[PDB]
């Protein structure tokens, strides 16, 4: 299965950010990370753990060993905004992290 | 399509409708996602035909495909409140060969209800 952590994510534009999550036991490097833009069905950003996915700019990066994986955003855009998920897909059953809602701050 | 308002018990049958490839070269994935915000998956069908549910909806959930007609069906049986969602189907680009499952999108969705 899979735990997300932050829940909630305020981040300022040019900050950056990470998303992590954990895995009940060793999945090795299946993990994917999706993007829900507000009002969208989500979007695949990295698969494989650590890959991009075609089309996705290079401020997202994926990470992690053993149980733990990290999504990291070097320059937050204004387009970054909405729920992340992780998932993973190891073996059955296919499980998502709870989600880690990220909000541009603002003045 | 498929969706709609439900009554506790009901049955439904959602059907998705693929487009730019064929249907024995990939898999589908039938996920949910609960009003808040919560994201579930309901079932998976290995490229071979075996096909896995989780407990949630395990002997009231099925599914299906029609490798011809380029189609996918979930039949929901029982429905109960919690099934109340928007459901998705999507294709993985990763064959679990290598040990990984990737879940491609392409569904925009569609509201079932039970209450």
């Amino acid at each position: 299965l899979m735990t997300q952590i932050p829940a909630s994510m305020s981040i300022s534009v040019g900050d950056r950010v990470t998303m992590n999550c954990k895995a009940s036991q060793n999945v090795d490097s299946n993990v994917d990370w999706y993007q829900q833009k507000t009002g969208q069905s989500p979007n695949l950003l990295i698969y494989k753990a650590s890959n991009r996915n075609t089309g996705v700019p290079d401020r997202f990066t994926g990470s992690g060993s053993g149980t733990d994986f990290t999504f990291t955003i070097s320059n937050m855009q204004a387009e970054d905004l909405a729920v992340y998920y992780c998932m993973q897909s190891t073996s059955y059953p296919l499980t998502f992290g709870s989600g880690t809602k990220l909000e541009i701050k603002r003045a | 399509s498929g969706p709609g308002l439900v009554q506790p018990s009901q049955t439904l049958s959602l059907t998705c409708t693929v487009s730019g490839f064929s249907l024995s070269s990939y898999h589908v994935h039938w996920v949910r996602q609960p009003p808040g915000k919560g994201l579930e998956w309901l079932g998976v069908m290995w490229n071979d035909g075996d096909t896995s549910y989780n407990l949630a909806l395990n002997s009231r959930l099925s599914i299906s495909r029609d490798t011809s007609k380029s189609q996918v069906f979930f039949k929901m049986s029982s429905l109960q409140t919690e099934d109340t969602a928007t459901y998705y189907c999507a294709r993985p680009e990763l064959p679990g060969l290598t040990y990984g499952v990737w879940f491609p999108y392409w569904g925009q969705g569609t509201l079932v209800t039970v209450s």
